[PDB]
C-alpha cells in the first residue's frame, strides 16, 4: 500500500524485485510502502 | 464478450449469423451459426471422417454410432448446449480472457498480391468539371487503391464462393467416435511457422463420465480444447514427431514407453507437466527457440508495417495488436490446472491421457437444462444425479494383452488388460537424451493479464474479408488398427483377482480360496479378503432364520460393523521416510506378495520395491560437461569466470537431478498409481458385493410377516447403511491412497536417489579433475593464491545433493487434492451467529447448507466466545433441516454446544429430534440434563447428567459411535457418562432438530453436530481452547466487568466469603471462621483508569474498591498483608489474569507477585502478598461471584 497523492484511499502497488547484478538471487524488496504505528487506545495496561 | 443465445436451429439463413458455408473444398456443405466474434457453432457431425468405418478400424473404448446428430431436435440440442458451455465459461473471468483471446487472435494475414505490409499504391478519381479559365483536370480525390488488401486466411466460403464470413473457430459434433473431443487445424504448413490457420473442434457435450467420487464437466473439456486451438491460431505448432516420455508399459513382458506430445501435456495440465517445466528446464528443444524467433520477427513485422499503415481497417489491425500483445511464454504456460483453480473443477491429475489403460469409463447422459446450468453441475460436482447413458453397452472392447491364468493346462481364467492408446517407442528415450549445457542454463498462474475484454469488445466485427485463395489443405482420417498380443501364465496376476472379485450371478457366496473360486464348475463362489464378514456369515449359518425386525437390525448392524472393520485396517510401521499406516488386505486383493505370513511382515522385511513387478528401470542420461576454455587473466577476471563455471555447473546437476526425477515418475510411480487403481477397483467390487448380500436378504425378508410400516423403516435404514458404507470405501480408498503415495515416495528415497548419487559423484570426480587442470595450466598468478582458487572451486557431495521429501510431496499433490481439501469438513451442522449492525444473521457456515427457521423474538448476546443465541420470549423455536439429521441403524455423530439456563425447575424441553415414538431428546429435569435415545422397537436409554443448575455456563457433549455401540457424555472437561448402546437399534427420525425455550430464558452457544464420534481428548482441547479468549470470567462463567458488586472467594475455600475484620485499629478482610457462617460478606468493585471500559481483560491494572467509606485495597509493608484505606489514591493498581486450565478463576499479582490466603491464624486467614512457597499454589487462585 501507498498513500495517494490526491485521493484520501491508499492505492495498491506491485512490490518491486532484485535484478541488480545476479539472476542466482531473487527477492521482493520489505522496506517499501508507508511505515505503520501501533499505539494504545485507554492506556489501561501496565506501562513497563 | 457476448454469447448470441437467441439462436436456434430453425432460424432463417440470414447470411450474417446463420450461413450455409462449404466444408473445405469438398462436395458437402453445413449450416453454421455464429455465437460470438469469429466463433461458430456447426451442431452437426464432422464431415472429414466417415460415420460407418469398418470394425477392424474402430479404437479401444469407443462409442461407435452413425445415427447421432441426424434429427433437427438432436442439432438444436447440440446447439443449446454448445451455448450454454460457452456461457458458463464466459461466467468467470479467466474464461471471459480466454474466449476475448481466442476470438482476437485471428491468424496472421498475408501481404499484397505482390508482397509486403507497407503503403498501398494510390488512385485519383473524379475530375471536377472544367471552370472558366481552370482546366481543373488535377483537381480529384485520392484514394488508396487496394484497400484493406492483405487476404486474410480465416475465413468460410459460401456454397457459391462469393461470400466469405470471417471465423477463428468452428465447433463441430463428434466424428466416427462418439466419445472423442478432438482438435484439428485447417492448415499444416500455416500451423506450424507462425501465420496460424483455422481450428475446428469435435465435441460431445453429451456423455460425461465419472471418476473417483466425481463427474467431469464438460466445460473443462471444451476449455481444453479452446487452449489446444491457441497453439494453432498463433502458427505454434511442433511438429508431430517432438515427443515425451509419457508412461512405462509395465503390463507388457518387453521395455516400451508410451509417449504423448508435447501440446498434450502443455495443454492438460494435472501433475506430469511439473516434472517437465522444471526450473532450470531439464527438457529443451529447437522447437521453443524457432517459435520464440518466428513469433518475434510476425511481432516487428506488424508494429514496423502493419502498424502505420492508413490503408487496412481496424478490424485487423486492432486485433492484431491485441493478439501480439501477449507473450509466447503466456500461451506455454497456460494449462488446465489454471482454469481447475480458477473455477473450482475436480479433474483427473496424474496421467489424464492415458486413463483408458488404467480403468473402464462408464458414460453418463446429460440433459442440458435440467442438469447442466450457467453456474455448472446442479448440486456440485459430486451430488448431481445423473442417469447411466443407455449407450455404455455399445463401448467397444479390444484388449491390449489377453492374460490367460493356465492350470494342468486348462484355462482357469482369461483377463483382459487395456492399451493407453498412445504412441509406443521401444527405444529407451532417456539413455539417448543429451542435458543441454549451453541451453537453458539460465532461471536459476499468472499468464492472461496482457488481455483487456472491454478492448476486444470495443473492435468492430470483421465485415470485408479479402479472401486467400489456398487456405484449407485437406482431411486425412487416421485409420489405426490395434494389436492383442496373449500372455499364458501360472501364477495368478492382479488382473486376475480383481476380475475374480466380481460375478454376474445373485446368489453367490464369499469365498477365501482364489483357487477354488476360479475351479467352481457352479460359478457360485466369489473371491472376497473380508475374513472378518466371511467369519461372521459362517458363524451365523445353520441358525435360526430371520423373521423379525429386531433380527434383521440386528444382523444389518454386525454386517455393517465387520465391514467396516475388515475394510479400514491398517497397521503403522515406521519406515526411513516417517510412519507409514500399510493396508493389511493389501496382499489378499492383487495378489502381491502373498506367499505366505502376513502382507505387512513382508512388506517390512522386503522394501516398498518389492510391490511394482518391474524394477530397476533408470537410465544414465548423456551428460555433456564441457571444461573451462587458456588466455592470461588477473585474479579477479579469473575468480569471476571460474565462479560463473561453479554456478553453471551446480545448474547443470540440478537439471540431471530434475531429469532422474521424472524418470521416477514415468517409470515408478506409474506402476504405483496403477496399483492405487486396482485396489480402489477391489475396494469397489467388496462394497458391491456386501451391497448385493444385503439386498438379498432384504428382497428375501419381505416375503415375511412384517407390516408394511416397518418395511419402508426397513428400506430407509438400508438406504442409510449403504450411505455409510461408501463412506466406509472412502475411507479405505484414501487410506490405501496415502499408503501407496508414501511407498511410492519411499521408493525413490530409498532406490533412485542413490543411483543418482553414484552417478554424479562419478562425474563430479571428472569434473574437478579438468577444473584443476585447468587452474594449473594458468600462470599469470601466485602458488597459494592459486591453491586457494583450486581449494574454493570444489565440488562435494553436498553440491549435487537436492533431496526434499517435502518438495516432493508437495509436488504429486494437484489442485484437485487442494479442492477436496478444502471442501473436507467433519460437521454435518456448524452455526454460526453474527449481530452486523441492527440486522442479526444465524446460518450453518458447514458447507452442508442446513435450512435454519427461527423467529424474529429471539436476540444475539455475548455469551463465551462470539454471539450466542438468547431464548428470553416464551415458547420459543430453532429448527434446523438436513438430510443427515435423519439418523438411522449405523451413524456415529454427535452434538455439541453451550448452555446456560435462567430458571429456576420444572422439566422443560430443550432439544428434540424426536419423530412421534423414536428419535433423541435433551431436556431439563429436576437440578440437571436428561439425554434420552429410544429406538423403534421400544428399547430406550435415559441417562441424568446431574450437577446442572442454573446461572452457570456448561459445555454439552454427546457422541455416539455405533462402530463401538458406545454413547459417551462429557459435561465441560470431566466425562460424565460412558454406556453401552448395543441394546438401541435403528433410531430413524425425522429431519429437523427443534430447540425450544418452554418459558425458560436460556443462552444457547455454538450448537454443532458432526458426522462422527469424538474422543475425550478431543473434547477437553476443544473446551479449553474456546475459553482462552482473554477475557477473565467470574465464578458464574460469565465475563466479568467493571463497577459490579461481587463476593470474593478463595479457590481452597468454595464456600468462605471474605469478610471485614478490625483489629488494632487496623480493618482487613479474611475468611469467616467455622463458628460463624451467617455473616455476610463484603461486596468488591473493580475501578479502572480508564471509565470507559466495561470488561475485564488479561493483563489489566486496577484497583479494588469496598463497599460506607468507600474503601480501597492497599498492601501494608509491616506484615505484608493487606488493608482497607480512605483514600483512592492511597490504593494499590494490582495485575489482573487468570490461568487457562481455571478459566473461572482469576488472580491478583502486584511486582510479579500474586496475593494468596495465609496460614490459619487464631481462626482467621488474611490475604497476603506471598514469596514463600510453603503456602500451596492453588491459594492464589480466586473468585469473584455476581452478588
Amino acid at each position: 500500500i501507498k498513500l495517494k497523492k490526491d485521493s484520501p484511499v491508499g492505492e495498491i502497488l506491485t512490490r518491486s524485485k532484485y535484478n541488480q547484478n545476479s539472476k542466482y538471487i531473487n527477492y521482493r524488496d520489505l522496506y517499501i510502502g508507508e511505515k505503520f504505528i501501533i499505539r494504545r487506545k485507554s492506556n489501561s495496561q501496565s506501562i513497563n | 464478450m457476448n454469447i448470441n443465445d437467441n439462436l436456434s436451429i430453425n432460424s432463417p439463413v440470414d447470411n450474417k449469423n446463420v450461413v450455409v458455408v462449404r466444408a473445405r473444398k469438398t462436395d458437402t456443405v453445413f449450416k453454421a451459426f455464429k455465437v460470438a466474434p469469429n466463433i461458430w457453432v456447426a451442431p452437426e457431425r464432422y464431415y472429414g471422417e466417415s460415420l460407418s468405418i469398418d470394425e477392424e478400424y474402430k479404437v479401444d473404448g469407443g462409442i461407435y454410432d452413425s445415427n447421432f446428430l441426424s434429427q433437427d431436435s438432436e442439432k438444436d440440442k447440440f446447439l443449446q448446449a454448445i451455448i450454454t458451455l460457452l456461457k458458463r465459461i464466459n461466467s468467470t473471468n479467466a474464461g471471459e480472457k480466454l474466449l476475448s483471446l481466442i476470438s482476437t487472435a485471428i491468424p496472421f494475414p498475408y501481404g499484397y498480391i505482390g508482397g509486403g505490409y507497407y503503403a498501398p499504391n494510390m488512385i485519383t478519381f473524379g475530375s471536377a468539371p472544367k471552370s472558366n479559365k481552370k482546366l481543373n483536370s488535377l483537381i480529384s480525390s485520392t484514394i488508396p487503391f487496394p484497400y484493406a488488401g492483405y487476404r486474410e486466411t480465416n475465413y468460410l466460403s459460401s456454397e457459391d464462393n462469393k461470400s466469405f464470413y470471417a471465423s477463428n473457430i468452428v465447433i463441430f459434433g463428434p466424428g466416427a467416435n462418439i466419445v472423442e473431443n478432438n482438435t484439428v487445424f485447417y492448415k499444416k504448413e500455416d500451423a506450424e511457422n507462425g501465420m496460424g490457420t483455422m481450428t475446428e473442434i469435435w465435441f460431445q457435450p453429451f456423455l460425461t463420465y465419472k471418476y473417483d467420487e466425481f463427474y467431469i464437466d464438460p466445460a473443462i473439456e471444451l476449455i481444453k480444447c479452446l487452449i489446444k486451438s491457441l497453439y494453432f491460431l498463433y502458427g505454434i505448432k511442433p511438429s508431430d514427431d517432438l515427443v515425451i516420455p509419457y508412461r512405462l508399459r509395465s503390463e507388457l513382458e518387453n521395455i516400451e514407453y508410451s509417449q504423448l506430445n508435447i501440446v498434450d501435456l502443455l495443454v492438460s495440465g494435472g501433475i506430469d507437466p511439473k516434472f517437465i517445466n522444471t526450473d532450470p528446464y531439464w527438457f529443451t528443444d529447437n522447437y521453443f527457440s524457432n517459435a520464440k524467433k518466428v513469433f518475434e520477427d510476425h511481432r516487428n513485422i506488424y508494429e514496423t508495417q502493419i502498424e502505420g499503415n492508413n490503408a487496412i481497417g481496424n478490424d485487423i489491425k486492432l486485433r492484431l495488436k491485441q493478439k501480439f500483445r501477449i507473450n509466447i511464454n503466456d500461451i506455454w504456460e497456460l494449462n488446465l490446472n489454471y482454469f481447475s483453480k480458477e473455477f473450482s473443477i475436480m479433474m483427473p491429475d496424474r496421467f489424464n491421457n492415458a486413463l483408458k489403460h488404467f480403468y473402464r469409463k462408464q458414460y453418463y447422459k446429460i440433459d442440458y437444462p435440467e442438469n447442466y446450468s450457467i453456474n455448472g453441475f446442479v448440486n456440485g460436482q459430486i451430488n448431481v444425479q445423473l442417469s447411466l447413458s443407455d449407450r455404455n453397452q455399445d463401448i467397444i472392447n479390444k484388449p491390449e494383452e489377453i492374460i490367460n491364468l493356465l492350470n494342468n493346462n486348462v484355462s482357469l481364467m482369461r483377463s483382459n488388460i487395456y492399451g493407453d492408446g498412445l504412441k509406443s517407442t521401444v527405444d529407451d528415450f532417456y539413455s539417448n537424451y543429451k542435458i543441454p549445457y549451453n541451453r537453458a542454463y539460465e532461471y536459476h498462474d499468472s499468464s492472461l493479464d496482457n488481455v483487456n475484454i472491454g478492448v476486444i469488445d470495443n473492435i468492430p466485427e470483421i465485415i470485408d474479408v479479402n479472401p486467400y485463395k489456398e487456405n484449407c489443405d485437406k482431411f486425412s482420417p487416421v485409420q489405426k488398427i490395434t494389436s492383442t498380443r496373449e500372455i499364458n501364465t501360472n501364477i495368478p496376476w492382479p488382473i486376475n483377482y480383481l476380475q475374480a472379485q466380481n460375478t454376474n450371478n445373485e446368489k453367490f457366496s464369499l469365498s477365501s480360496d482364489f483357487v477354488e473360486v476360479v475351479s467352481s464348475k457352479d460359478k457360485s463362489l466369489v473371491y472376497s479378503f473380508l475374513s472378518n464378514v466371511m467369519f461372521y456369515l459362517d458363524s451365523i449359518k445353520d441358525n435360526s432364520p430371520i423373521d423379525t425386525d429386531k433380527k434383521y437390525y440386528l444382523w444389518l448392524r454386525e454386517i455393517f460393523r465387520n465391514y467396516s472393520f475388515d475394510i479400514t485396517a491398517t497397521q503403522e510401521i515406521n519406515t526411513d521416510c516417517g510412519i507409514n499406516k500399510v493396508v493389511t488386505w493389501f496382499g489378499k486383493a492383487l495378489n502381491i506378495l502373498n506367499t505366505s505370513d502376513s502382507f505387512v511382515e513382508e512388506f517390512q522385511n522386503l522394501g516398498p520395491i518389492s510391490l511394482i513387478n518391474k524394477k530397476e528401470n533408470l537410465s544414465m542420461p548423456i551428460i555433456e560437461i564441457y571444461g573451462i576454455p587458456m588466455l592470461g587473466l588477473p585474479l579477479n577476471d579469473l575468480n569471476e569466470k571460474l565462479f560463473n563455471i561453479y554456478l553453471k555447473n551446480i545448474l547443470y546437476f540440478k537439471k540431471v537431478y530434475f531429469n532422474f526425477l521424472d524418470q521416477w515418475w514415468t517409470e515408478y510411480y506409474s506402476q504405483y498409481f496403477d496399483l492405487i487403481c486396482m485396489a480402489k477397483q477391489s475396494i469397489l467390487a467388496q462394497e458391491k458385493l456386501i451391497k448385493q448380500i444385503i439386498q438379498n436378504k432384504l428382497q428375501d425378508l419381505f416375503k415375511a410377516d412384517i407390516s408394511m410400516d416397518k418395511l419402508n423403516l426397513m428400506n430407509l435404514a438400508t438406504e442409510k447403511t449403504f450411505i455409510d458404507l461408501s463412506n466406509e470405501s472412502q475411507i479405505a480408498i484414501n487410506n490405501i491412497n496415502d499408503f501407496l503415495n508414501k511407498s511410492a515416495i519411499c521408493v525413490f528415497d530409498t532406490n533412485i536417489y542413490p543411483k543418482f548419487i553414484s552417478f554424479m559423484e562419478q562425474c563430479i570426480n571428472s569434473v574437478n579433475s579438468n577444473v584443476t587442470a585447468f587452474i594449473q595450466k594458468c600462470t599469470n598468478i601466485t602458488e597459494d593464491e592459486k591453491l586457494q582458487l583450486i581449494k574454493l572451486n570444489t565440488f562435494m557431495n553436498i553440491d549435487f545433493e537436492f533431496f526434499d521429501i517435502q518438495s516432493i510431496k508437495d509436488l504429486i499433490t494437484s489442485e484437485t487434492d487442494l479442492i477436496k481439501e478444502e471442501k473436507e469438513s467433519d460437521y454435518n451442522l456448524f452455526l454460526f451467529t453474527l449481530q452486523e449492525d441492527n440486522n442479526k444473521v444465524i446460518e450453518d457456515i458447514s458447507g452442508k447448507n442446513t435450512l435454519v427457521k427461527y423467529s424474529d423474538s429471539i436476540s444475539l448476546v455475548y455469551g463465551v466466545n462470539g454471539d450466542a443465541l438468547y431464548l428470553k420470549e416464551p415458547d420459543e423455536s430453532v429448527s434446523f433441516s438436513n438430510k443427515a439429521f435423519e439418523n438411522g441403524l449405523t451413524n456415529s455423530f454427535s452434538i455439541c454446544f453451550w448452555l446456560r439456563n435462567l430458571g429456576e425447575i420444572i422439566t422443560s424441553k430443550l432439544i428434540e429430534n424426536k419423530a412421534d415414538n423414536c428419535g433423541w431428546e435433551i431436556y431439563f429435569e429436576n437440578n440437571g440434563l436428561v439425554f434420552s435415545i429410544v429406538d423403534c422397537n421400544g428399547n430406550e436409554e435415559n441417562i441424568y447428567l446431574s450437577d446442572v443448575i442454573s446461572k452457570n455456563w456448561y459445555y454439552i457433549s454427546i457422541s455416539i459411535d455405533r462402530l463401538r455401540n458406545q454413547l459417551l457424555i462429557f459435561i465441560n472437561d470431566k466425562l460424565i457418562a460412558n454406556q453401552s448402546i448395543e441394546q438401541i437399534l435403528n433410531i430413524y427420525s425425522s429431519n429437523t432438530i427443534s430447540l425450544v425455550n418452554e418459558n425458560n430464558p436460556i443462552y444457547i452457544e455454538g450448537l454443532s453436530i458432526l458426522n462422527r464420534s469424538i474422543t475425550s481428548e478431543e473434547v477437553v482441547n476443544n473446551y479449553f481452547s474456546y475459553l482462552n479468549n482473554s477475557y477473565i470470567r467470574d465464578i458464574s462463567g460469565e465475563r466479568l466487568e467493571y463497577n459490579k458488586t461481587y463476593e470474593l472467594y478463595n479457590y481452597v475455600f468454595p464456600e468462605n466469603s471474605l469478610y471485614e475484620v478490625t483489629e488494632n485499629n487496623n480493618i482487613y478482610l479474611s475468611i469467616k471462621d467455622t463458628n460463624n457462617l451467617n455473616i455476610q460478606g463484603a461486596k468488591f468493585k473493580l475501578i479502572n483508569i480508564d471509565a470507559n471500559k466495561q470488561y475485564v481483560q488479561k493483563w489489566d491494572e486496577g484497583v479494588v474498591c469496598l463497599l460506607d467509606e468507600e474503601k480501597y485495597v492497599d498492601i501494608s509493608s509491616e506484615n505484608n498483608r493487606i488493608q482497607l484505606v480512605n483514600s483512592k489514591d492511597t490504593a494499590k493498581r494490582i495485575i489482573f489474569n487468570n490461568d487457562i486450565f481455571m478459566p473461572n478463576c482469576l488472580t491478583f499479582a502486584y511486582n510479579n507477585k500474586y496475593l494468596s490466603l495465609s496460614l490459619r491464624d487464631r481462626n482467621y486467614n488474611w490475604m497476603i502478598c506471598n514469596n514463600n512457597d510453603n503456602i500451596p499454589k492453588a491459594a492464589h487462585l480466586w473468585a469473584l461471584k455476581g452478588i
